[PDB]
């Protein structure tokens, strides 16, 4: 699922702005 | 026409009515950032509590000041590394953003000073914690709960830009909850005052527009462009691009493709697609319509934008309050020391401060 995706991509948590 | 005669003259004087309001607001905005507050009080007026949250800059720690009994959200900034990370002229940007600004869904600076080491920004606490942390427990929002945020981002953004404001790091992770379920906007580390166009590339991987990742000269539509992966998130539980790493990410954002799951209301994905346009002459917000094009849409047909402002709709959640301290809603975090240096350091780099 696109939801499995989700978890799968590890970006789950919480996200840095670029540097 | 879509509105009869009577719907058509309503709407016409609330929007003439939220541009007088927003005429005022300016004045009030550049009165305030011409005479900026400074030095409004000192570390042991408050008691430290508990670290909130943490960043490369420094912490946010819960303090009560000591006069008083309020509870406050006392952001600490490592001068040496806020120079070090080449965060100098954000953080006298955010501060003196922070302190001009005045909306009901912006988190209100009451105290601002420094000493050798450290900066402070003293904001209220909003203790209902990050909209994050709830999105990823409940796993998505209803509609009409994510429409309920996403119209406070809206006026936020409406306001902001008429300020001139560009945002440009919405996402859940900087949006709290208070307790009456209404959002703060917190983090102003990479807004600007661009009238016209910026180039600098800042935000956060899933959220930047495609004209930030393409390197071009972009303007405040990048915002309206993050409202709509904002919303996307929140309805769907996870953004509409995703990947291993932030090079994947991009590649998908510039394809102008985007999948919506199929519980998304068909309203839903048509606000959505004129959000996330990556052609900046189709999308919302950036047209000659401006905000309009977004509050006039039929996903936002039952808001009443005035009642969101005044704050007068009940939210759809409202987040387990236990008292003025409690820090329940937040995750916890290794408390480290806050040693005041002898040498007063980097005092040139921040003197406006
Ligand atoms: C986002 N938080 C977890 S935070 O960094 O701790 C934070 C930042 C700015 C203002 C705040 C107000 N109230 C609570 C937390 C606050
Ligand atoms: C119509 N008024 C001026 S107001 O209800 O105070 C208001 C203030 C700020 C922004 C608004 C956006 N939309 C509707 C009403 C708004």
């Amino acid at each position: 699922t696109t939801y499995a995706d989700f978890i799968a991509s590890g970006r789950t948590g919480r996200r840095n702005a670029i540097h | 026409g879509h509105m009869g005669n009577a719907a058509a003259a309503k709407k016409g004087s609330e929007q003439e009515s939220v541009k007088e309001f927003l005429a005022k607001a300016k004045e009030e905005f550049l009165k305030k950032w011409e005479s900026p507050s400074q030095n409004t009080a000192q570390l042991d007026h408050f008691d430290r509590i508990k670290t909130l949250g943490t960043g490369s800059f420094g912490r946010v720690m819960l303090v009560k000041h000591k006069e008083t009994g309020n509870h406050y959200a006392m952001k600490i900034l490592d001068k040496q590394k806020v120079v070090k990370l080449k965060q100098i002229e954000h953080t006298l940007n955010e501060k003196r953003i922070l302190q001009a600004v005045n909306f009901p869904f912006l988190v209100k600076l009451e105290f601002s000073f420094k000493d050798n080491s450290n900066l402070y920004m003293v904001m209220e606490y909003v203790p209902g914690g990050e909209m994050f942390s709830h999105l990823r427990r409940i796993g998505r929002f209803s509609e009409p709960h994510a429409r309920f945020y996403a119209a406070q981002i809206v006026l936020t953004f409406e306001y902001l830009h008429s300020l001139d404001l560009i945002y440009r790091d919405l996402k859940p992770e900087n949006l709290l909850i208070d307790q009456q379920g209404y959002i703060q906007v917190t983090d102003f580390g990479f807004a600007k005052r661009v009238k016209g166009r910026t180039w600098t590339l800042c935000g956060t991987p899933e959220y930047l527009a495609p004209e930030i990742i393409l390197s071009k000269g972009y303007n405040k539509a990048v915002d309206w462009w993050a409202l709509g992966v904002l919303i996307y998130e929140m309805a769907a539980g996870y953004p509409p691009f995703f990947a291993d790493q932030p090079i994947q990410i991009y590649e998908k954002i510039v394809s102008g493709k985007v999948r919506f799951p199929s519980h998304f209301s068909s309203d839903l994905k048509d606000l959505l697609r004129n959000l996330l346009q990556v052609d900046l002459t189709k999308r919302f917000g950036n047209l000659k319509n401006g905000v309009n094009d977004i509050k006039n849409h039929k996903w936002f047909a039952t808001t009443d934008w005035i009642a969101i402002y005044q704050r007068k709709v009940e939210a759809p959640f409202i987040p387990k309050f236990k008292g003025p301290g409690d820090t329940s809603n937040f995750d916890d975090y290794e408390e480290e020391e806050i040693r005041v240096s002898i040498n007063e350091k980097c005092g040139k780099e921040f003197t406006e401060f």
